[PDB]
């Protein structure tokens, strides 16, 4: 369910896993931060 | 002199302010960072962060640091991953399907009760 | 049946009225205190949005 309001609650399904000059000092290789952080984003929406 | 550190985890905020000087331990080795530092995204282990404004000392177990000339963010995290307690709670989760789920049933009373129980939940108020 | 049984069946549903309507204020607090909880996970959320689009792009 989501907020719209404090007299309103919408039940709602929101997809998970399927989702500009300059670039970063990776110190580990880019695949396993990618590979992490994908991880985190998705049990981040889930606790939200 | 200073940038926008903002130390961050998925339920609150730890720190954010101005800083000096920011001490991280990377997972290649300690880090001292200050203002104008190249950009720079790392993984970081379960220590200590120490920040100089005077100085702060906050605990973190885990996270990612990111870094860009003119702001700091650290994405921590809230508890200690790892591969024996990642699949750990993967194992009680299943456990607790299994345990909860005997076997089949009636499939199309859905729609019945939905019905029934949008009716009664009316007459309530 | 019974001005008595009456009086008891009224006193008994009052009582249980005083707290439903007592319920209904703590439910708004504890509902302020989940709006606050909404809101200091947004940061970290939103950044690791903005990180993912940059080290796939």
């Amino acid at each position: 369910n989501k907020f719209v309001n404090t007299m309103t609650q919408k039940p709602t399904v929101e997809q998970l896993i399927p989702l500009h000059h300059w670039d970063y000092l990776y110190e580990p290789d880019a695949k396993s931060l990618l590979d992490g952080l994908l991880v985190r984003y998705v049990e981040s929406q889930v606790y939200q | 002199i200073t940038v926008h550190c903002d130390i961050v985890s998925a339920e609150a905020e730890i720190f954010s302010g101005l800083v000096e000087m920011v001490i991280a331990h990377g997972a290649l080795g300690d880090l001292g960072i200050a203002p104008g530092h190249a950009p720079l995204i790392t993984d970081l282990k379960p220590g200590p962060i120490r920040l100089v404004k005077e100085q702060e000392v906050y605990y973190i177990s885990g996270g990612f640091l990111e870094v860009q000339p003119n702001m700091v963010k650290v994405l921590a995290d809230t508890v200690v991953r790892a591969g024996d307690l990642d699949e750990a709670a993967a194992q009680e989760a299943l456990k607790a399907a299994e345990k909860a789920l005997q076997g089949k049933g009636a499939e199309f009373d859905y729609s019945a009760a939905a019905a029934r129980l949008a009716e009664a939940a009316a007459q309530l108020r | 049946a019974g001005a008595k049984e009456i009086r008891s069946k009224i006193a008994s549903i009052k009582s249980t009225q005083k707290i439903t309507n007592a319920m209904e204020k703590v439910a708004v607090s504890k509902m302020r205190k989940a709006q606050m909880r909404m809101a200091a996970g947004r940061p970290y959320a939103e950044r690791i949005r903005q990180v993912i689009g940059h080290l796939a792009n």
